């Protein structure tokens, strides 16, 4: 297992997140962990990253703490994460080209002829090695998110997230997006954490699914077994239904007082 | 009325305490980290054309016409007095004293100091300065950094070309329009010749006014709500700052240097 | 696009067709027209809309205060389709 | 407690601070408000004023 | 017999062409999908049958009258029986739910002041949002905010209602909703749907006639149970998320023996 | 190169008749058409605080920071002449001639000029705008109509605010410590002002002020790309474009009624 969070808990000032939940990921694995909008989804990523530190609880990254080395200590495992977002996380005051090579300028030393030799063919995992010199600007929702992907292959990490990706696209693109997490699972060996809402595609390509409910950790079984989870709040996250535990209606609010008065 | 009327200020105390927290917190984990010079050497060139050579289209062109309006309205209200010996008087004296590092400030804050807070929060609203965390690189050198000593450094380049313009803009209706040429408008123009007033004094009010001003365009734009509303919410309120920024301190700044 | 409305047999038939347009002489004159209706009977109507039917939910209210009910026959397949809909409580004029 | 004790214990230091700021601008902003003269008039006599106009101070010693 | 009747019309940028040779038909009573890939104007499709920007040649029908050769007045008396729905929710923030609901229905109406109250909560209950009346719109989330503007398009009893990609970027929890208050309101009022979302498993559990748009051209209008056994290399590759096809997986370029050694 | 120069100049000679030729036709629809007085009357208050409300507290603490460094940067150019009682022709005659209108215009285009150019933008992104052409009502007369004529009437009467405390502020900086009295300062300034010479030119010349800033705040906010690029774009755009119509037209304004 790369991450252990045991007994996280997250509370902002008004409105609290995760009270006790409860994460595991083994190594070479893919693991989805889906849940509704309005929770915080993005939020539970960034704990891993270690840009906020929780109020109770701690992150085991693999014999490692995660929130107790933030005196220049957090640098050296943060090289092999390389999150990567939603929207485009790429800088717009540069072409594409410095993009995929720009952790390769400040962290690794390899020469000028050197670089245009492994940084050209990381396009070619995605499919963009023809679209090299183009501004990010002029890219489409889908083509500037599988530049990020060869960002993320250009340090060789560990243990890959993926906020909320193929979210609010055509399922042209869609389909290219879920190929290249199962192309970069086996023939190199990273950990993917897939973050996505999307239930009839995400399930085909992950081992171990976590649904989220009254924040809350309700299911944690494999993407087979969680079909045959005779439970009302996981079976509501599945296939269109209306009506289930969270209402869709809202409650009595004394609807013969205001109607004809 | 004692708890009630308190309640309401008590949360409007402690935020405007946290809202300079962040921002002297921001500015001091900027500089006082490893010393690099021939890492931001491109990307010192590279802010410095957004922030210095874009903002002559705004200063140069108008600095003129301030310096035409200087001669119009001195000339009439001086015809029984001097009406050309003291025309170059008034706006050389003016324009090195007061006019110089506030009224080029209100133009250096509208181009290079608003669109310097939308900068940084477009990249906020993306995802930009996250996934720059995520490496092992500091956010706060890379896009803070090179960016708070392209403005400190601009303003007084500007603000010469300011003075020139102004100065310039004064002698077209000195040396014309029904007047002298260098008799009686430029022998009253030198009559400072210390180099402690109109010069040391101007330079030092136009250094005040770029930190207070590029300080406030930075902490907007990296306190900001990641969204379509929070970007142009703090590009408004970045220049009603920097107007109070550099109008309250002008009287601070000329009670101890003019009396 | 008329209000060819009557009350002499102490029920009120309506005819035309109610819109959100013309209401006019059937709001104001609300007070007086309703008295001892206990029996509404409807049959020139062709189409109800929501401005249409929120005057016969304001007519069951005035007549709820005097004493004695009222029941409603002759519905259209249009009016009580839009009151599935609009999920009507059992505090006012039922399907019956 | 603590967490509405500290807004009013850092609520009346505000307001403190905001009557010692009215102390402050009150002796230069507050002029001819509230110290008043009493009103008895005068008469001269002269031959011509020159440039004096209304509002004109007058001086002994 | 049809409602809109759309014959062969176009749409050209000043670089970009959108549509070249189009044909489509809607009728009355029946939801029309028209979905495709993304990247191709699909916004711009459903501002030509309410009249905002300029087309090519052609001719379009709203009940026998031609859309675009209308006057300034004409205009205004067919564009309030269309009362079309936008994507992130065009409700405005200057005013709370219950004023946002009844925006058009107190301007141009003849209704008095207790009738219009009783009107919005009639409508605020079939869409699920009848308590949530007395708060700010900036408070609510993207998929709460799609059902606030969804009954102020019913606020004038339209009869084509134009939907600005629906249920895309949401939760599957508030898609169930969404896409159960087309099929209700459709039986419910005869009213007619246009959906232009581009989701394949939901769009076409609730519509009878699907249409196609992938290189610029109607290229199936078959109805949806002849869309998923029509065999084309076209179609196919829209549905169950085919990567490899007549898309081009990789960018188009060449000399890959000139770029990685030198 | 002398052929293909031209493609770069020519090009952009017709998308400047393009831009100017919008804004007067948007501006035209917006003011003649059906004369809306009931309707419109409470959207002209609801239009009131966010221009002339909101705006009222820069004006008014930078009032007393217009008169405070004036009036003490012009004593000591009026030391060693005997003039102490002519401060009123310095302090009160230059914030109507010279200042006034200018000061206060660019203080307008960054807290109301620039929010309401971002107010409309923010409606673009969300198509709130083209959601007014559906419920059969003219969008140009219900969302621009009633912000024109909130922004003409409120310049000329925030002009009065900035100019009445600024000659308080001029008077609060004079009998501070000079030992002057209050019938010597108010002496001066009686003198060469009366009708039509220096009070009724300073309203002259601040409505063609208010009408050229909420022009472009107006015309920005409607012409704009509905992304999260596009509003701060136009929203840094009219701040530079109202810096150059109030400093550009106040040399055409000199020329006629000197004074």
């Amino acid at each position: 297992n790369l991450v252990d969070m045991r007994d996280v808990s997250f509370t902002r000032g008004n409105r609290c997140i995760f009270d006790n939940i409860s994460l595991t990921v083994p190594r070479g694995k893919i693991t989805a962990i889906m849940g509704p909008s309005g929770i915080g989804k993005t939020t539970l990523l960034r704990l891993i990253g270690g840009q906020i530190a929780p109020d109770h609880g701690e992150i085991l990254f693999d014999g490692e703490n995660i929130p107790a080395m933030s005196r220049s200590r957090l640098y050296t495992v943060r090289k092999r994460m390389s999150m990567l977002f939603q929207s485009g996380a790429l800088f717009t005051d540069m072409n594409v080209f410095d993009n995929v090579a720009y952790p390769l300028r400040e962290h690794t030393q390899l020469p000028a002829p050197l670089l245009h030799s492994t940084v050209m063919m990381k396009l070619e995992a995605v499919g963009l090695r023809g679209a090299a010199k183009l501004m990010p600007s002029e890219l489409s929702g889908g083509m500037a998110r599988r530049a990020a992907l060869a960002r993320a292959i250009a340090l060789e990490p560990d243990l890959i997230m993926f906020d909320e990706p193929f979210v609010g696209q055509d399922p042209i693109t869609m389909g290219v997006l879920v190929k290249l997490i199962s192309e970069l699972n086996s023939a190199l060996g990273v950990t993917c954490v897939v973050v996505s809402h999307d239930v009839p595609e995400v399930l085909s390509i992950a081992d171990h699914a976590w649904i989220l409910a009254d924040k809350k950790i309700v299911a944690h079984g494999s993407a087979q077994a969680l079909q045959a989870n005779p439970d009302p709040r996981v079976r509501q996250f599945l296939d269109g239904i209306a009506d289930g535990p969270v209402p869709f209606r809202y409650p009595a609010g004394d609807y013969h007082a205001d109607l004809l008065p | 009325m004692l708890l009630n009327a308190l309640a309401s200020l008590g949360h409007k105390g402690i935020k405007t305490l946290r809202t300079f927290g962040r921002a002297g917190l921001m500015l001091f984990n900027a500089l006082v980290g490893k010393p690099e010079f021939r890492k931001h050497a491109p990307l010192l060139v590279r802010q410095l054309y957004n922030v210095g050579v874009l903002s002559m289209l705004i200063i140069v062109v108008s600095g003129v016409f301030i310096g035409m309006v200087l001669g119009l309205q001195g000339y009439l209200v001086l015809t029984t007095y001097s009406a050309e010996t003291s025309l170059g008087m008034l706006v050389a004296l003016s324009l090195l004293r007061e006019l110089g590092p506030v009224v080029a400030a209100l133009l250096f804050a509208g181009r290079a100091g608003s669109a310097l807070t939308a900068e940084i929060g477009l990249m906020r609203a993306t995802e930009q300065l996250s996934s720059m965390e995520m490496m092992a690189v500091d956010p706060l050198r890379r896009v803070i950094s090179p960016r708070f000593w392209a403005g400190v450094i601009s303003l007084p380049l500007l603000t010469v070309i300011f003075v020139a313009v102004g100065i310039w803009g004064g002698s077209l209706v000195g040396v014309s329009w029904k007047g002298i040429d260098s008799g009686f408008f430029w022998s009253a123009m030198q009559n400072a010749v210390d180099w402690r007033m109109d010069l040391v004094n101007c330079l030092i009010k136009s250094v005040v006014f770029a930190i207070t001003v590029t300080w406030i365009s930075l902490f907007n734009g990296y306190d900001a709500i990641p969204t379509s509303a929070g970007i142009s919410r703090a590009t408004t309120r970045t220049v009603v700052h920097s107007s109070l920024a550099v109008l309250g301190l002008d009287f601070v700044l000329t009670a101890l240097m003019f009396g | 696009e008329s209000l060819s409305w009557m009350q002499t047999g102490d029920t009120l038939a309506l005819s035309g067709e109610l819109d959100q347009d013309v209401l006019l002489p059937l709001w104001e004159m609300r007070e007086e027209a309703v008295k001892g209706i206990t029996c509404i009977d409807l049959s020139r109507v062709s189409r109800v809309d929501t401005g249409g039917l929120a005057l016969l939910l304001h007519l069951i209210d005035l007549a709820k205060k005097q004493g004695n009910n009222v029941t409603l026959q002759g519905v259209n397949d249009k009016v009580y389709t839009l009151a599935k809909l609009y999920n009507l409580p059992a505090d006012v004029l039922p399907r019956h | 407690m603590q967490t509405k004790k500290n807004e009013i214990w850092v609520g009346i230091f505000l307001l403190a601070a905001l009557l010692a700021a009215l102390f402050v601008c009150l002796k230069a902003a507050n002029v001819t408000s509230i110290r008043t003269e009493p009103t008895y008039t005068l008469y001269a006599t002269f031959d011509n004023i020159g440039g004096l106009k209304a509002r004109s101070p007058v001086s002994i010693g």
